[PDB]
């Protein structure tokens, strides 16, 4: 009975999204296969057909714009948990962002968003250090090519993140070998090719009927049955009824279904939230329909104009300049060997019975105007800000939602004592062991290490990159030195800081000397004992 | 710093039982003060034991070490009432001190559940009329491509919804 | 009896706002589906349907301008309230603004405002930290997509903020199964699908018959029945009647109705004000009717003109440059394989009985000034001020009303001692208990510290951003140092102020050293015990 309900829900979402679906297929075929559609193909007359697009430089400069402004996701320490666990979580998030597949997914999805609007990569988890001894898992992200063709969001959800959705399908048109390996990496390979992964979120919503007493009110009457279990307790309590907080418990589930036959997998255990995270362009509802827009349609119309005028001009060019004459067959009855083009005769001979020619097409010379008319359309209808704010802020929303999903997966995974490498800010990699406590010093009471086990809020802060802020600081302090009297300790302190803020392999020894001195007059606090001995030997002097 | 010099004094004495009990009572005093972290009190307690006999302060230490900080803050901050309590007899002085310490109260964790939870309910739309228009537009699209079977099924779905 | 009264009021408001609703949805359909209205596709002669709009760049510029103009909402501590509770309340407003959902709601509202005119987002509160132990809640803001038809304001209200409106509906749609599940989540199901969420603001309007005695006048005879109860007293009082101060008590109420069937929910309480706060464009009354505008009407006319002239251009270009001849069928009666276009012969044949051709449409070259004039008009009439003053000041009024409702609901919910984190200015996060009933040690009173509950009025100051103020202060002070003799203590004071006023992770060492120094010679008061120790250590030196 489950199969037909799932199919009905999928069909409903399919129909609801089908407009944006066909429209995005048109867009991707435009931007990835050919710029000319069938619509112009039937409504056209030129013969020699050529498309010289200029949209691709535009999309390249746009994706460069999204590249030059990195987006970072932070983790709010909630439930009174220590900030350091959030710091460690940001460390894992960064060390998972620095991996190559992370850029692969991000770039593919953002490029599809620029052209189509939705690229929507998907989170994945897998075993690492392949050995039967360990069961530690890592978390990766898998991009979906033409995600608008293989990602079907729930129609009821009305969210940027689509996190309002309780379910989503992912179709997979597989070949024979495609069906084989696709099934075997998850399930049995018996075949009924359209296969799908119906993801789904189950939830548990109740009333919980909280009660109050003379003493502080503990949770009472969690369910409807509980009230019938406490019929005397509800009446004899100091306070009868105060609130009905509807606590909810939700769980995501993955199902492997097929269009024709029955589903191959019923429900699967994978994290807490949907591994799929969508990216949107300027997206909204217009008379209650999901609409999201990119830069393909407007630049597309401009490109169609420009390509049709250039092909018209080429059709003008594609002809022999020689004039084609008009005369009777009897008018050249004696002279047929001359009017052939293969020879050059001194004079043209004609019999008794001053002729007309065929008018070759000519340029209107007005085609210039419209040429750049188009040009202007394609190269500034799209852009000109410093960035198309909607694109990167939708990207930031996608980043933060990916943050909560990744945090949920990590919480659902990282319990066993593990050792992981943290990519700190400034890209400083560092190995940090997760847990197994190690006997306490103060109390000898376990105190599980780190224990990122918890509940944090993910939030991004788009703005000054670390490289940008450090360059600004270097320029600022350079100006300061340009406007600072010498001799004063501030001058030298700023000098040392400037050497500290420089590059690596080149000025590493001067930077180290500056750090040493900074620690030695006490401005910089010691973090390693050698600096402490340097401080004490300086201060005793 | 005063805790540190009292620590030096305990170490000097150690290097006696009454002085010991008094100094652990003063250590709980300092723990309570650090919980309070009232800086002007640091002068208040020592001005207090300057004003009062050391035996009275020692008994205050012994009977209630952490409540001693609060009462000495009250008495130093209000030296007049400290003088009247000193004048009136010692046993009822202890009665008044205990009543003042209880006056400040402690751990009032009665109830923190809720206060008039309002109708905090969300909203939802499934865009069903938009879905009717959607079926109409798939009908229009199928008309263009000549997909007759899908066209007729879409027509039936359109006519089935009122 | 209630349902038909609600329906009559809704229909009256719907009839009053029908013109605004249709024009706004027309503008959206123009801007969001197709810029060619039905009249255009009617009144046209074209065959190419291309859409070369320029509205999106201008909208992007405007939205960027609003984004770069942050708005803060302040709360005046009224009735002699402490400034600290108001400060914490602005901290709360800040810590609810920076949440991604609130910002997204704001963006959607403003973009659909610049598009149609109205964004009117929706507040919402819900249980936070789901656990039957507690009942604490947070408040969120969710946008209303295409609010011009899903939100129906009271017709009788005549405010920008619509505080006069005592009712407003929210429109949704259900499928059948959607209908039963929506009922099950809330209410019982009556089978039939458009729904309405008709809210209510009811008030108790009384005169209170304020009475005075030789002593100061206490409120006497609150009701009219009370006067009948004090007939002897009113003649016994020293003063029988002076004033009739109309004290009022009002509450917002929530109800769920449906179009055909009976209402789903009769009476529900959520706060005291209508959570919906609307935004408007150039809004006013034109002959006793509400009107709000956008930047889409005249710009829509101009965009239609540009699109149709460019379609003229494309259609003129879109035909074969080759010339089509006209002749009798017998004129080439034998020679038909000549005139095919499939081959090119040196010459072409004509029998006994110098021919006619088809006139090709040609570019006037006079189109130019039309194209560039329309382009300039559509770029200029929209924008360019430094900001479209009506839009951001209307947004400021919307922020003021939003903060008003925020204060109301927070007063309505946050009576429980709770622990809330404060996002102060410069985004400085810090966690503080709501009341913190801890008793005074110098006084002995319970003295709940903040007790944010009270009555505060909102007032917004758009202008110099905190980052903007920081940057301009840095510029000013660096100029001062440029024009200041060195050696003077004021020189070093300004230096230290600058380093303190600098950015974070970059120059934190100079900033910390500067704060240390400034505390040490006493310019700034110490704040944490290390600072006091540093100050006293310097003083004794």
């Amino acid at each position: 009975n489950r199969l037909e309900s799932i199919l009905s829900r999928f069909d409903a979402d399919w129909t609801a999204s089908d407009e944006a679906r066909r429209e995005a297929k048109n867009d991707l075929f435009f931007s990835r296969v050919s710029q000319w559609d069938d619509w112009l193909s039937q409504y056209t007359t030129l013969q020699y057909r050529g498309q010289f697009d200029v949209v691709r430089p535009v999309v390249r400069k746009l994706v460069s714009e999204m590249r030059q402004n990195p987006i970072d996701v932070l983790y709010r320490p909630k439930d009174g948990a220590r900030p350091d666990a959030a710091d460690v979580l940001m460390g894992m998030y960064r060390t998972d962002m620095r991996h190559n597949t992370a850029k692969i997914a991000v770039n593919i999805a953002v490029r599809e968003q620029i052209e189509a609007g939705v690229g929507a990569w998907r989170l994945v988890t897998d075993y690492e250090d392949q050995s039967p001894t360990s069961n530690n898992q890592v978390i990766r992200r898998e991009p979906i090519h033409s995600a608008c063709s293989h990602v079907i969001w729930d129609s009821n959800s009305k969210l940027m993140d689509k996190s309002d959705a309780r379910h989503c399908t992912v179709i997979h048109s597989m070949s024979q070998n495609g069906w084989e390996d696709f099934a075997e990496k998850y399930d049995l390979d018996a075949d009924d090719i359209q296969i799908a992964e119906f993801y789904e979120v189950v939830e548990k919503k109740e009333t919980a009927f909280i009660y109050q007493d003379p003493v502080t009110g503990e949770p009472v009457s969690y369910f409807k049955r509980d009230i019938k279990d406490v019929i005397d307790d509800l009446a004899d309590s100091g306070f009868i009824k105060i609130a009905e907080r509807q606590i909810k418990r939700r769980r995501v589930y993955k199902s492997i279904i097929t269009c024709t036959a029955v589903l191959k997998d019923k429900q699967l255990i994978a994290g807490e939230h949907i591994p799929i995270v969508p990216v949107f362009g300027e997206w909204g509802f217009v008379e209650d329909k999901e609409v999201y827009e990119g830069v393909v349609r407007l630049t597309k119309d401009g490109q169609r104009l420009r390509n049709m005028i250039m092909s018209f001009n080429a059709d003008i060019v594609a002809r022999t300049p020689k004039k084609k004459p008009f005369f009777w067959p009897e008018q050249i009855a004696g002279f047929e060997h001359m009017y052939d083009g293969n020879d050059d005769y001194p004079y043209y001979l004609l019999n008794r019975t001053p002729l007309a020619y065929y008018e070759n097409p000519e340029v209107p010379q007005a085609n210039a105007y419209m040429l750049e008319a188009a040009t202007s359309a394609v190269k500034e209808v799209a852009t000109l800000d410093l960035e198309t704010y909607v694109f990167q802020d939708n990207l930031a929303t996608a980043m933060r939602r990916d943050g909560e999903i990744y945090q949920s997966i990590v919480n659902d995974i990282y319990d066993v004592p593990r050792n992981v490498t943290i990519t700190l800010e400034d890209g400083s990699e560092k190995d940090v062991q997760l847990m197994a406590e190690v006997v306490d010093l103060a109390t000898g009471e376990k105190q599980v290490l780190n224990d990122i086990r918890g509940r944090y809020e993910c939030y991004t802060d788009v703005g000054p990159s670390f490289q940008s802020m450090k360059q600004q600081n270097r320029a600022e302090i350079l100006e300061l030195l340009g406007k600072t009297p010498q001799g004063t300790p501030e001058y030298q302190l700023l000098l040392l800081q400037y050497f500290t803020l420089l590059d690596g392999k080149g000025v590493e020894m001067m930077r180290d000397y500056a750090n040493k001195q900074l620690i030695q007059m006490g401005v910089k606090k010691p973090e390693t004992p050698e600096e402490q001995q340097w401080l004490v030997e300086a201060q005793q002097a | 710093k005063r805790q540190r010099e009292l620590e030096q004094q305990m170490e000097a004495v150690k290097r006696t039982q009454q002085s010991a009990q008094y100094v652990e009572a003063a250590r709980k005093h300092y723990d309570a003060a650090e919980k309070l972290n009232i800086p002007d009190y640091q002068e208040k307690e020592d001005a207090f034991m300057q004003l009062v006999p050391p035996a009275v302060g020692a008994d205050i230490m012994r009977l209630f070490p952490e409540k001693s900080a609060a009462l000495m803050y009250h008495l130093g901050a209000n030296p007049e009432k400290a003088r009247q309590l000193l004048a009136m007899d010692g046993q009822s002085a202890l009665i008044e001190l205990t009543r003042l310490s209880e006056r400040l109260t402690l751990k009032p964790r009665g109830k923190q559940i809720s206060s008039a939870p309002p109708a905090d309910q969300p909203i939802t739309g499934d865009v069903s009329a938009a879905n009717k228009d959607a079926i109409r537009k798939q009908m229009d699209a199928a008309a263009s491509k000549g997909d007759v079977e899908t066209y007729r099924k879409l027509k039936a779905k359109l006519k089935g919804i009122r």
